[PDB]
């Protein structure tokens, strides 16, 4: 019950947040952005995974 | 009378005074008495009570007594009923404000005066000295006395030649100042006379 | 590296407990993780004295009752622990207290000692209503941290103490609130700086300066197992 | 009357401020109820039944 | 409690653990034994000069092992009425009902 | 009949600690699971912990 | 008949200890588990043993009262 | 000036005793003289041990009587009051006299 | 009123750019400070050229 | 480590 919501609210998406459409070299740097303030935990984005 | 008294020779160094106190040439003497009296009292009245060590200290003309007891319970009574009672004698014996503390007494196996205390009443009830003696020392060794001695002297099981006996278990270093040798003595005031039980116990060495 | 140092500038004291402290400059980001870290320290690991032992005369156990007070012997007691003491010199002082007569027991009527200091001259304990009735305790006052309650202090004590003392709990934190706020600094010539507006609440016992001192060197010195040793 | 009664006390109206970490120091997102429930303590006490 | 239904007076006083006075008047407030209230005179009988002597029931097991204990709520010479509450039960706070 | 009748009334202080049952008024059960110091609860910008 | 003695045996000075010279434990205290509140053992039950009520395991607190209505003689020689 | 007389049988109790009586000077005050140490008092005595007869056999004790002399140069109104509330250890007798 | 001083008693190197710094033991609620405090500087304030 | 333990390294002991 509580990890389901956990990851329905990371795992979803608003049509505007910090960093909207900006682009990530990994999903290093995802974690990065959303730790240090600088993006949101919901925010589209063209990442890098492999 | 070769030996030199285990507590009085440490007084300086690893063993503290009972009596606690300052005064000068002109009221000594009459604290003393004071304290001898207290004493005597509190022996009195706390022999059922198992106690060890009375410790006066009287500051600014007010008298703070200090009971080492194995069982506070019976010497405190009912909370602070008996106390109470001892206390206002205490004042009375002295002819000043007193107040008594408690000091209960973990593990009375290892403290001597006890033990004596305990050989002495065994003895007046007419058990094996020998035996009595064995469980004494038995007893303390068992509780992690690094060695323990106890001696009982004098019409042993009523015999007309009196004579010595004691048993030793462990180390009890005499010589060497800084061991914590707890020293004590009693009297068995038995039919055929009075049997003197020593003992000595050495909780270990001090370093400093 | 362009970094700066910060240094309490202005220190007031809104009143003798509640009182704010600034800390200029910072630098850019900084300010949170002071400000979260003095926080957690300031609230966890500060020295304060508080009751320990106290000792009423004519008692039995903490749930009798006594002769002319209004309180019980419990409400005594939370009254003693919530009590805000403040020594210099010794790490464990004994006080005393004596009244009779019909009113209330403030805290102000303790007979203190030369090296103790108490803060709180409203503090009520007891509500004193026979004329013939006395109160005579004698409160024993240590000094630590954190909180170490009766049920593991009922073994813990190793000076085999009497039995008639009853133990209270101690509450040594003298520290209840605390904020911090990062707001935009004023430097002449920077704008990227910020100041970090520490808002504390003490037990009215605790300098404020040396409270944020000893918790920077409490920081400092286990952030030196990281610096020293890789 | 609730929101009334939140408006005579300096207090907001929706019921829910906003709520920092003690271990992070930064704010929760989307924010939280605070509010005083009247909690009880009901005898079926650990230290009977372990 | 700060949200109740104002129904905790009548079952704090309803109940009988807490001490509601009989008659009302002053107070005499010996109290550490019992508390002891003055009765004014129109309440009061003309023969049985009377003042009525509250025993309050101290630390004491309940058929739950839990302790049933009674703490006076009113000071030293104050005005009581009859119906009033003098002493707070278990769970009681000023005559209402603190579970 | 019965000798020797000496009842002895016993008084234990419960505190509280993880796994004792605490509940509202409501039906919301709870096994206090946690014990948390003041530090690490969610504090708001007025600084009062919850 | 049984007895209401401190008189505890095999067992050393670990049962004269919360209790009077008399028997039974002495009021107050911090009594834990395993503790002797009223030492009551007879002889023949070199074959005494051990009845005296303690206290249960794991439960700690304070003598709040002692009551004693007992066998018209509990008495010592005189606290009755 | 405040001279201070600090006497006791234990060294060690009597400095502990010195440092006190300073600290609660120097926090109320200003410019405490200082704990200057005067000649001890060694007091001696022999005694006979038998108890009849053997006069070589001998113990000779005493008492060392250590004195502390503290200085206080300004007696403020918070300072001498100071020590009224603050009493020193037991078994160490103190001295107070100004002028 | 001594504080706990730890050891610094693992470098598990995974790769050379890897590494675990195990580290014990430390004051109740003093892991998250030192935590906190080190991974907020090297996230958005340690020097360094790109 | 060192960075934070410039930082504060005015207001110590």
């Amino acid at each position: 019950q509580d990890v389901v919501l956990g990851l329905y609210y990371m795992t979803r998406d608003c049509v505007n947040a910090k960093g909207e459409g900006m682009v990530l070299t990994g999903p290093k740097e995802a974690e990065r952005l959303y730790r240090s303030g600088l993006a949101s935990l919901h925010a589209r984005v063209k990442v890098r995974i492999t | 009378g070769q030996k030199v008294h285990p507590n009085g020779i440490r007084l300086g160094i690893v063993k503290p005074w009972n009596s606690t106190w300052f005064a000068n040439t002109k009221e000594f003497a009459d604290n003393l008495d004071s304290d001898f009296k207290v004493r005597q009292y509190l022996t009195k009245e706390l022999a059922k009570a198992s106690v060890s060590r009375i410790v006066i200290e009287r500051p600014a003309k007010s008298i703070r007594v200090t009971i080492h007891t194995a069982r506070p319970g019976i010497v405190i009574g009912k909370k602070g009923e008996d106390v109470e009672k001892l206390r206002k004698v205490v004042a009375d014996i002295a002819g000043v404000p007193a107040q008594i503390n408690i000091a209960e007494v973990r593990k009375p196996e290892l403290d001597a005066k006890l033990v004596a205390d305990s050989i002495t009443s065994q003895l007046e009830r007419r058990v094996m000295f020998r035996r009595a003696m064995k469980r004494a020392v038995q007893n303390a060794m068992r509780l992690g006395a690094k060695g323990i001695k106890v001696e009982v002297s004098g019409r042993l099981g009523g015999a007309e030649i009196a004579r010595t006996e004691w048993y030793r278990e462990g180390r009890v270093p005499l010589h060497t100042l800084r061991a914590d040798i707890d020293y004590n003595t009693s009297e068995a005031h038995t039919t055929y006379g009075v049997i003197g039980v020593k003992v000595w116990i050495f909780k270990g060495e001090i370093l400093g | 590296t362009e970094f700066l140092k910060p240094r309490l500038v202005d220190i007031e004291q809104v009143s003798s407990t509640h009182a704010k402290v600034t800390l200029e400059p910072l630098e850019r980001g900084f300010g949170h993780t002071l400000g979260n870290a003095l926080r957690r320290i300031l609230l966890s690991s500060m020295p304060g004295c508080a009751v320990t032992e106290v000792e009423i005369d004519g008692v039995l156990h903490e749930y009798s009752t006594k002769e002319g007070v209004q309180e019980d012997i419990l409400e005594i007691l939370l009254n003693l622990k919530g009590l805000a003491v403040r020594v210099q010199g010794k790490d464990e002082v004994i006080l005393t207290l004596n009244k009779s007569g019909i009113g209330p027991v403030t805290a102000a009527d303790i007979t203190h000692d030369g090296d103790v200091e108490i803060v709180k001259p409203q503090h009520v304990i007891c509500h004193l209503t026979d004329e013939n009735a006395s109160i005579s305790m004698r409160i024993k006052v240590q000094r630590g941290r954190g909180y170490v309650p009766a049920s593991t202090r009922i073994h813990s004590e190793e000076d085999e103490r009497p039995i008639g003392r009853l133990l209270v709990d101690a509450c040594y934190s003298p520290v209840e609130r605390i904020a911090y706020n990062v707001e935009a600094a004023r430097v002449e010539q920077r704008t990227d700086l910020d100041k970090l507006v520490i808002e504390m609440e003490t037990n009215g016992t605790i300098d404020p300066e040396e409270a944020i001192r000893r918790a920077a060197t409490i920081l400092a010195e286990q952030l030196e197992a990281f610096v020293d040793l890789r | 009357e609730i929101k009334e009664l939140l408006k005579l006390g300096d207090l907001p109206t929706s019921g829910q401020i906003r709520l920092y970490d003690g271990r992070t120091g930064e704010q929760f997102e989307r924010p939280v109820t605070v509010g005083y429930m009247y909690m009880l303590k009901l005898n079926h006490l650990v230290d009977d039944k372990m | 409690p700060l949200v109740g239904t104002g129904m905790e007076r009548a079952v704090a006083v309803d109940s009988g653990v807490t001490a509601v006075a009989k008659r009302g008047g002053v107070v005499q407030y010996v109290d550490a034994s019992r508390i002891v209230i003055k009765v004014n005179e129109d309440e009061m009988y003309p023969g049985e000069a009377g003042i009525d002597i509250y025993n309050l029931t101290k630390y004491t097991r309940s058929n739950q092992n839990t302790c049933i204990n009674q703490m006076p709520c009113v000071s030293l010479g104050e005005p009581v009425e009859r119906g009033d509450v003098l002493a707070d039960g278990p769970s009681t706070d000023l005559g209402e009902l603190a579970l | 009949g019965v000798l020797k009748i000496v009842k002895v009334y016993l008084a234990v202080k419960r505190r509280i600690q993880p796994g004792d049952k605490m509940a509202g008024r409501h039906g919301n059960k709870g096994v206090i699971s946690k014990i948390n110091p003041i530090e690490d609860m969610p504090y708001d910008e007025n600084g009062t912990p919850v | 008949p049984e007895e209401i003695t401190a008189d505890i045996p095999n067992v050393g000075e670990a049962a004269l200890s919360k209790l009077d010279e008399s028997g039974i434990v002495y009021i107050g205290a911090e009594v834990t588990g395993g503790d002797i509140l009223v030492g009551k053992v007879t002889p023949k039950g070199s074959d005494v043993k051990d009845s005296s009520l303690r206290v249960p395991n794991g439960v700690s607190g304070t003598v709040i009262d002692v009551q004693v209505f007992t066998r018209d003689g509990v008495e010592k020689d005189k606290r009755a | 000036r405040i001279r201070i007389r600090l006497k006791a049988f234990d060294h060690r109790l009597i400095d502990q005793a010195t440092a006190e009586i300073v600290e609660t000077a120097k926090r109320t005050g200003a410019q405490v003289r200082g704990p200057i140490p005067l000649p001890t008092r060694k007091e001696r005595f022999t005694v006979l041990i038998s108890p009849h007869v053997n006069k070589d056999a001998r113990d000779q004790y005493e008492i060392r009587t250590h004195l502390r002399l503290v200085d206080i140069v300004e007696p403020t109104e918070k300072t001498v009051d100071a020590l009224m509330r603050l009493d020193l250890a037991a078994g160490v007798d103190v001295q107070i006299s100004l002028g």
